[PDB]
């Protein structure tokens, strides 16, 4: 059989497994038949072009559907009272009740309500009309076409890059720092000052008249004469109304700090100076490494020079290890991307940048949950692909006595102390929670163990939170740090001391307990991933694991039993802990913000100290409207979310039987079914081409994990959206 | 103001180009 | 199933192809390809 | 067996158990909601689990608190 | 088909050959051990990969190792 | 060199007793390429799933043992 | 024989705890107004709240095994 | 009897005896001095 | 000025309102009054329950420091007696049999000698036989 063309051993398989594994190893280019390094790199280049084109097409589709079936031009007239529309509904399976229920947001047909928060983003960046959205969609279509053609071209024989071109770290770093990061940020700052701010102040600026409309009145002379302060004079007053000329200043680069009084979001001019400054810094950074002139650093000598007397060989030979190994680079990139996605979530829920996005609680919750889940997935993938590197691309002799080898030396100490910290957190956190539960249940909630989060409150004070009376640093009015004449200090101190936003929310004993539980989850997931990565090469039970690859089922029932001794199994186990930690995180965030938005912070404050309050006040209480989306009486707009809630519960349940029941049972059952088919008249005329067999052990684990994760995500998303929409939306 | 039917049809026709380019890229990558 | 957006007749014809015609054609082509014995 | 005991409990509460008035009228524990709710899974989830779990989630501070504790223990 | 390898740490206890249910292994004369015999895998196309030979091996680490590879009808042990 | 009763440390780097200490139960003097027999107090993982014991004896070459006694 | 001995010990314990720590004599006079109860909880760490009011001035854990009705039927 | 002494000294008997000793200590202390949140 | 959000329980209106109806934990009829008295000196939140402050300050040493020292002493006692008994039985002829059948005489002899566990531990560390060298421990292949 032809398929799969990249693996002969799979193509000669006569069973249905050939269909499955061929899918699973399709995009693993290294293990393909007759694969060279150069071909691998070029194929990766083309595939990355493809993913970029897919991203651009997805964004174009978002824009086009919003412009076509949305209410963008009506939404901007009243962002605080109109639900944005995602896309239209066309379902012949609908009934009259569903049609009436889903005709919402002033539409004339069944429509969905957008929760990605793209309306606020488009409004903030200056898009105000449907035709602008349409032009953006068409331009993104053209851009995706260009990138697809670029992939095809650089895949052609005359345009195939050489191996040396791919292994040019210095030139890539210089171009991608100064150009990709710096020039793009500078262009965004120029877009903000030339277009976004004038449109926010009522002046319409487009391609038609942006050449005849200067950003600043006395423009482009002070920048070259050095009198930059002119661009900071006359900022937007506190009475400014977004999108109008009432109370609007003329400054284009400010450091006001805090939030816009009306939109409850960061000042646009602050964003302009911020992106300009980081563009300048990135452009400076991009002139660091030597490419083909005399000046510039070289990464290899920097790495080979930083060696100490305690670590042995230090960072020697690390340049070759990183450059020759693609999995090392992928793991580093995934770790960094996950960290900065977590950063995006944490600094975006507390410092909103888009106008009126702080008042749309549903979109805020959705965005936080989404980007935090993405960050968790990326953080898991970093460790997984690092373990893959250790299995495949790690050379012990080359990286001898350096830090990479030193990691595998005290790996037992690493795992032991990690196990100790995980157990130490878990025991004394579960003990405190159960103690509070038991004490509260016995009718004496006064004997609870409530620890004030003193250190985090001290940090809040050091940033300027004057509620705990710590009187330290920025909270100290006489401290040198608070008497530097910083232009952002008044606005920042005003915003931090206001209780109307999420900027440094007040904390208590429940936040202490839940943050320590999150710490337990993080350390346990790290323990699983790290032990898998370090034991991937081998352990006492399997000294020769590297010979068996990264993912293998087991080594049989002998020598104890094996049963998930591979590093792929470590990743598979760590996915569950990642999901559990993300669940705790999102539960804490959502309940705290429900209390904040309703003004009933005391409910969370006094009910989060014991687990029964979590079970009753959060889960039981907030499901009242969700599960009533469709009743024996009728149907409301939350019907789809109730259906998806049950759907997620069902898929989560279904994953359990790929996770618990194992292969031999189903193999024998399929044997019986095969007998039944072969012995049946009028069905013997039809025969299979691939012999039906049960799913393999690793495939079964993967499928169970997939159903599990899909159910988890769908259930929580449905519950969160339904609860927040019913409460506030 | 809301779009027109001609705009939607033109968007479809424009999107017909990245479809052809993506088909070519997929065939090239399969090779 | 009835909409007020411009060119509301498009989903009347586009969705079925994405619903039935495209999935069925893709099923048939992939099934033939993965089952085509030989030549690799 | 879980489905069996759930069916028994809900049907007993909805169609048999209850209070009889001196007139003779019968008011059931959960009224006649079994007939029109037990046909969908959402009905089983909302009118049986969520509705009737109130007495076990609100048991803290009273003589039934132990049950509530044990409830969580199971979970 | 799967691969079966026998390393020079074999002591010629013949437990692996006895434990094999599909007659894949054999005992051939040798000189490296006191028993002067070592295991062999001539009929390796019939191996299913049950790892019974590995379970039977008493050395500190298995002197006989089985590496699962391409899957055939025989390797899957199918009766249909 | 290694005789009966010799306490030796194992340096096979893949055996269960790498770094552990054992005692020389016997040495066979011929062309055998793993002539030393070392027995240990601890037992390895050898055995079917559920077995209550492992193996406390193994064969090693002379070069992979360090005399301690 | 051993399992029979264990079951006999269980039955004797049930009868003793229904004879000493129960309101069976109280419940017998007023069966429609007194809840059965045969387990009493020591007050040590606040678990004395489990000793709810089962009627008739008796404080104890309500039983659901139905031993009181069996004993009344047995005479 | 020596056999009875050896049986009494087995792991489960020792672990349960020590657990009841500790539990009795804690219960008696909590009875005679309850509600000790901190050293006052 | 520390803990501006935490007030003394002796004046917090919520604590005083809720302390009248404190439940009796034991059979003693005035255990609730004793608890209210003992907790009136703590730092109550807006909901009237005591809060423990753990930052190193000695004014609130009773919250963490004293129980910490008590637990550390007890846990060190337990660990030291267990380790000493293990090392002692390791020289016998059936160390595993004495693991499941406890040598009660020797067990209690080690039980009663654990109150000087810090001095024994520091002498052990100085003698160098508390911690084994890395080259004398079996290790898994890297
Ligand atoms: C990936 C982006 C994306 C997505 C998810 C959707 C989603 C949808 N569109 Mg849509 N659309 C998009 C981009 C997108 N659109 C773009 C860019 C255009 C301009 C050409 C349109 C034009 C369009 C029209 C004219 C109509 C829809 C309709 C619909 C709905 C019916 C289902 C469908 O797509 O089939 C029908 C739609 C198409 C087949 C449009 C072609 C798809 C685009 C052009 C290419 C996307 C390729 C994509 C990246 C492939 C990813 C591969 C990956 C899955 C492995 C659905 C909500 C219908 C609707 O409103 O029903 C209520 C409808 O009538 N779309
Ligand atoms: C019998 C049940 C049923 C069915 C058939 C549908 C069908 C539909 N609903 Mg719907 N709905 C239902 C019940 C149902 N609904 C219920 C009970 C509710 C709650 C009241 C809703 C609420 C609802 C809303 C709110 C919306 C719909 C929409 C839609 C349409 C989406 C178009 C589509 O699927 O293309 C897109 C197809 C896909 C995305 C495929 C995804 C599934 C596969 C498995 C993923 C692909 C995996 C893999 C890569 C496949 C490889 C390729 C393959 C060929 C091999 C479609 C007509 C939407 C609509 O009208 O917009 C057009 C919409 O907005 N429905
Ligand atoms: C100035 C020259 C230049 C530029 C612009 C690029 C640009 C790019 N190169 Mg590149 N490259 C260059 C020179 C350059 N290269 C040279 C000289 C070499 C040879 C040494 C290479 C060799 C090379 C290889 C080998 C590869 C690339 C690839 C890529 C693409 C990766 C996708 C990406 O990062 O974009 C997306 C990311 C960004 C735009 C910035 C990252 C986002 C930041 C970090 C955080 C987010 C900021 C902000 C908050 C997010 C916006 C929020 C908003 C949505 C609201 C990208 C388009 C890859 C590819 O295949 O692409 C086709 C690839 O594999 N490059
Ligand atoms: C830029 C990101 C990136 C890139 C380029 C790669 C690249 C690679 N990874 Mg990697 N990985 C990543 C992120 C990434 N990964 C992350 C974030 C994780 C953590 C989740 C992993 C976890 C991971 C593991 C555990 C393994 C790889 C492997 C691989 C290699 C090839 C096998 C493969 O993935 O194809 C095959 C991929 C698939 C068959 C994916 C199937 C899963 C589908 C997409 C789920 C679909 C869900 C379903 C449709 C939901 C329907 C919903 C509907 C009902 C509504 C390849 C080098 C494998 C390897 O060792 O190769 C060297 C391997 O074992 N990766
Ligand atoms: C609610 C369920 C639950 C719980 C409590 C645990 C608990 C634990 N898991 Mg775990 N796990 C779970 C679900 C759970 N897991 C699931 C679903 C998966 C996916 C398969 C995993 C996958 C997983 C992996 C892969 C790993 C763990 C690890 C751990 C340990 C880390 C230490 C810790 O968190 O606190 C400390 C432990 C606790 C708080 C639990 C003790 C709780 C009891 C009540 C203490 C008292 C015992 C009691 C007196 C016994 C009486 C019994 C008697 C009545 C018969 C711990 C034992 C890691 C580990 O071993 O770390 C060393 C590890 O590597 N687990
Ligand atoms: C993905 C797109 C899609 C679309 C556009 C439809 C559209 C439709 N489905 Mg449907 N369906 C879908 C996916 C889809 N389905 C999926 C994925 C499932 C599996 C769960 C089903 C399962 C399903 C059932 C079980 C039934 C339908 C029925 C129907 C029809 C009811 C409306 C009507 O007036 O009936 C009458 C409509 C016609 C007579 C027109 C026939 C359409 C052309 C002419 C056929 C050629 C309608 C044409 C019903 C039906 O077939 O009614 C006859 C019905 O009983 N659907
Ligand atoms: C199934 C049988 C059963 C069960 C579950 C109970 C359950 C109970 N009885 Mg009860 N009882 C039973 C049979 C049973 N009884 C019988 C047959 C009699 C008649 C003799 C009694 C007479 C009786 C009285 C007189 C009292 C109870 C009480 C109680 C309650 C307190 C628990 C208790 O006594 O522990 C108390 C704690 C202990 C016994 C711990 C002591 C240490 C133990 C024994 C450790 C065991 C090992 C020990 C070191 C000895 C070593 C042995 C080794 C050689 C093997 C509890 C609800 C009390 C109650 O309800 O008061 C309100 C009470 O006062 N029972
Ligand atoms: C960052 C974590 C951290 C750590 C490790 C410590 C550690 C310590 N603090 Mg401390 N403290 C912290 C944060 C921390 N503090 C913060 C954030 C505050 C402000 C609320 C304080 C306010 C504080 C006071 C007021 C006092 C301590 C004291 C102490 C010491 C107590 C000595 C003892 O009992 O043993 C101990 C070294 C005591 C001291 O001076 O010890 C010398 C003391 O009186 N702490
Ligand atoms: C907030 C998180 C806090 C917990 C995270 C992890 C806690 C782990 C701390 C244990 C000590 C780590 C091992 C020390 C590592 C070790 O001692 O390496 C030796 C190293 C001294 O390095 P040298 O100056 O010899 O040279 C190192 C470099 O020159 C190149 O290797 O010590 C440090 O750098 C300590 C700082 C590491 C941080
Ligand atoms: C000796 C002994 C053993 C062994 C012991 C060993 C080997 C111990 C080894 C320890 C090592 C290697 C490292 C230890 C590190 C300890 C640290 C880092 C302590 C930090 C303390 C801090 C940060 C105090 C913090 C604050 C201190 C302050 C008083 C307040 O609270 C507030 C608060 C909590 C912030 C056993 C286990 C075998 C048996 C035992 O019985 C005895
Ligand atoms: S994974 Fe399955 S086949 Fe492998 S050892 Fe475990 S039970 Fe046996
Ligand atoms: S794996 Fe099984 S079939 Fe293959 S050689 Fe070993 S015992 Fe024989
Ligand atoms: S079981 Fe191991 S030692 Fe014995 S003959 Fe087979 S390979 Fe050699």
């Amino acid at each position: 059989t032809k398929f799969p063309k990249f693996s002969q051993d799979l193509a000669q398989d006569p069973t249905t497994r050939r269909i499955w594994y061929g899918i699973a190893t399709a995009h693993d280019f290294e293990t393909h038949d007759g694969m060279t390094e150069e071909n691998l790199y070029q194929k990766i280049f083309a595939s990355h072009f493809g993913h970029i084109a897919i991203i651009f097409l997805w964004t174009s589709g978002t824009l086009f559907h919003v412009a076509w079936q949305g209410n963008f031009e009506q939404w901007i007239k009243d962002p605080l009272n109109i639900r944005p529309i995602a896309h239209a509904i066309w379902d012949p399976h609908f009934g009259e009740g569903a049609v009436n229920a889903f005709t919402q947001a002033g539409a004339s047909n069944p429509v969905n309500i957008a929760y990605s928060g793209v309306y606020h983003w488009f409004y903030t960046i200056g898009m105000t009309t449907n035709q602008e959205l349409y032009s953006g969609a068409v331009f993104l279509l053209v851009l995706a076409s260009l990138f697809l053609f670029a992939g095809w071209l650089h895949l052609q024989p005359k345009f195939r890059p050489s191996l040396a071109w791919f292994k040019n770290a210095e030139s890539r770093l210089n171009h991608h720092l100064a150009g990709l990061f710096g020039v793009s940020s500078l262009a965004w700052a120029g877009h903000l000052v030339h277009v976004a701010i004038p449109e926010a102040r009522g002046q319409h600026v487009g391609w038609d008249n942006f050449l005849s409309t200067p950003p600043h009145p006395a423009g482009l002379m002070p920048f070259f004469t050095g009198n930059w302060g002119v661009y900071a004079a006359d900022p937007d007053t506190a009475g400014h109304i977004f999108g109008t000329s009432e109370g609007a200043g003329t400054a284009i680069l400010t450091f006001l700090g805090g939030f816009h009084p009306q939109t409850e979001s960061l000042w646009l001019t602050d964003i302009a100076h911020h992106h300009l400054a980081i563009a300048v810094i990135f452009i400076i950074a991009g002139h660091m490494y030597r490419t083909n002139w005399g000046i510039g650093h070289s990464i290899k000598e920097i790495l080979n020079a930083h060696k100490g007397p305690l670590t042995g060989a230090g960072h020697t030979n690390l340049y070759d290890t990183i450059n020759n190994s693609l999995h090392f680079q992928l793991g580093l990139a995934l770790a960094s991307l996950g960290v900065i996605t977590s950063l995006v979530a944490q600094h975006m829920y507390s410092l909103p940048s888009y106008a009126f996005i702080a008042q749309d609680h549903t979109t805020q919750a959705a965005l936080y949950t989404h980007h935090q889940y993405i960050a968790g997935f990326l953080m898991v993938g970093a460790f997984a692909h690092g373990a893959i590197f250790f299995v495949r691309d790690y050379d012990p002799v080359a990286n001898k006595d350096n830090v990479l080898a030193r990691m595998l030396e005290h790996k037992e100490a690493l795992i032991s102390h990690l196990s100790w910290v995980s157990l130490f957190l878990g025991f004394h956190t579960l003990g405190l929670y159960v103690h509070n539960d038991v004490v509260v249940a016995f009718g004496t909630p006064e004997k609870q163990i409530l620890i004030e989060p003193v250190f985090a409150q001290w940090i809040q004070a050091t940033s300027g939170k004057a509620l705990y009376g710590f009187d330290v640093l920025l909270s100290n009015p006489d401290s040198i740090a608070s008497t530097t004449g910083a232009a952002w200090l008044p606005g920042w101190l005003d915003a931090i001391n206001s209780g109307t936003n999420s900027l440094f929310l007040t904390i208590g004993p429940g936040d202490f307990l839940v943050h320590h539980a999150i710490a337990l989850g993080l350390h346990t997931t790290a323990l699983i991933l790290i032990k898998g990565a370090l034991d991937a090469r081998g352990s006492k039970l399997m000294p020769d694991k590297k010979d068996f690859g990264y993912s293998f089922p087991c080594d049989g029932p002998g020598r104890g039993g094996t049963c998930d001794i591979s590093a792929w199994d470590a990743f598979y186990l760590a996915m569950f802990w990642m999901l559990n930690t993300l669940g705790w995180l999102t539960f804490y965030w959502h309940w705290k913000h429900l209390g904040v938005w309703s003004g009933n912070v005391a409910q969370f404050n006094e009910n989060s100290t014991y687990l029964m309050g979590w079970f009753r006040d959060y889960l039981w209480a907030n499901s009242a409207q969700l599960i009533n989306g469709y009743n024996p009486y009728g149907v409301n707009n939350l019907s789809v979310w109730a259906w998806m809630f049950l759907f997620g519960h069902l898929v989560w349940a279904t994953g359990f039987m790929f996770l618990i029941s194992w292969r031999g049972y189903w193999q024998e059952l399929i044997e019986t079914i095969v007998w039944a088919h072969e012995r049946t008249p009028l069905a013997n005329l039809v025969r299979w081409k691939d012999k039906p067999v049960a799913l393999s052990i690793v495939q079964a684990r993967l499928v169970g994990l997939a159903h599990f994760t899909v159910g988890y995500v769908l259930t929580y998303a449905a519950f969160l959206i339904a609860s927040t929409a019913g409460k506030f939306g | 103001m809301a779009l027109s039917d001609t705009q939607i049809l033109a968007a479809l026709v424009v999107a017909l180009l990245p479809a052809f380019l993506a088909f070519r890229l997929s065939t090239e990558l399969y090779k | 199933m009835d909409g007020s957006y411009a060119a509301s007749y498009l989903p009347w014809i586009l969705i079925p192809m994405v619903g039935w015609l495209f999935p069925a054609v893709t099923m048939g082509l992939l099934f033939i390809h993965i089952e085509s014995e030989g030549e690799g | 067996l879980s489905i069996v005991i759930f069916h028994f409990s809900w049907k007993m509460q909805s169609d048999v158990w209850g209070t009889v008035s001196p007139d003779g009228s019968v008011t059931h524990v959960t009224l006649g909601n079994f007939a029109q709710s037990a046909i969908t899974i959402n009905g089983w989830l909302r009118d049986f689990l969520w509705a009737q779990a109130a007495n076990v989630i609100n048991s803290y501070g009273s003589a039934l608190s132990a049950y509530g504790i044990m409830f969580l223990a199971g979970h | 088909s799967h691969s079966v390898k026998i390393y020079d740490t074999c002591i010629g206890c013949t437990q692996c050959v006895r434990a094999c249910p599909l007659d894949v292994l054999e005992m051939v004369p040798w000189d490296g051990c006191k028993a002067a015999q070592i295991a062999s895998s001539p009929r390796t196309e019939d191996c299913v990969g049950c790892k019974r030979c590995e379970t039977a091996c008493p050395t500190d680490f298995l002197s006989i190792r089985v590496y699962l590879g391409a899957e055939t009808t025989r390797s899957m042990g199918l009766a249909y | 060199a290694l005789n009966r009763g010799d306490k030796v440390r194992i340096k096979r780097t893949e055996s269960y007793w790498y770094g552990d200490v054992g005692t020389v139960a016997s040495v066979e003097k011929s062309g055998i390429l793993y002539p030393v027999i070392v027995r240990f107090d601890r037992v390895n993982y050898n055995g079917f799933s559920g077995s209550a014991s492992g193996v406390n004896t193994n064969n090693f070459a002379e070069n992979e043992l360090e005399l301690v006694q | 024989f051993g399992h029979l001995a264990v079951v006999f010990v269980w039955l004797s314990g049930m009868y003793f705890h229904g004879a000493k720590f129960s309101n069976y004599e109280g419940w017998l006079a007023d069966p429609t107004h007194i809840k059965p109860s045969a387990q009493v909880v020591w007050p040590i760490v606040g678990q004395g709240i489990l000793n709810g009011d089962v009627g008739g001035g008796f404080h104890g854990i309500q039983i659901t095994s139905g031993l009181f009705y069996l004993w009344r039927a047995s005479g | 009897m020596d056999g009875l002494k050896s049986f009494l000294s087995t792991a489960p008997v020792m672990i349960m005896a020590l657990l009841t000793f500790t539990a009795g200590i804690l219960i008696e202390f909590n009875r005679f001095y309850p509600d000790l949140l901190f050293h006052p | 000025d520390d803990f501006a959000n935490l007030t003394p329980c002796s004046e917090n209106p919520a604590y005083l309102a809720k302390s009248k109806n404190f439940l009796n934990t034991t059979n003693d009829p005035n255990s609730g009054k004793i608890r209210a008295e003992r907790y009136a000196s703590a730092l109550c939140g807006p909901e009237g329950y005591p809060h423990l402050i753990v930052d190193g300050r000695f004014t609130h040493a009773g919250d963490f420091l004293i129980p910490s020292i008590l637990f550390l002493y007890i846990a060190g006692w337990i660990g030291w007696v267990g380790r000493s008994y293990l090392i002692e039985i390791r020289e016998s002829k059936n160390p595993e049999m004495q693991e499941v059948v406890i040598n009660v005489p020797l067990a209690i002899k080690k039980m009663l000698g654990g109150f000087l566990w810090p001095l024994a531990a520091v002498g052990e560390y100085t003698s160098g036989k508390l911690v084994m060298k890395d080259s004398e421990i079996p290790t898994s292949p890297r």
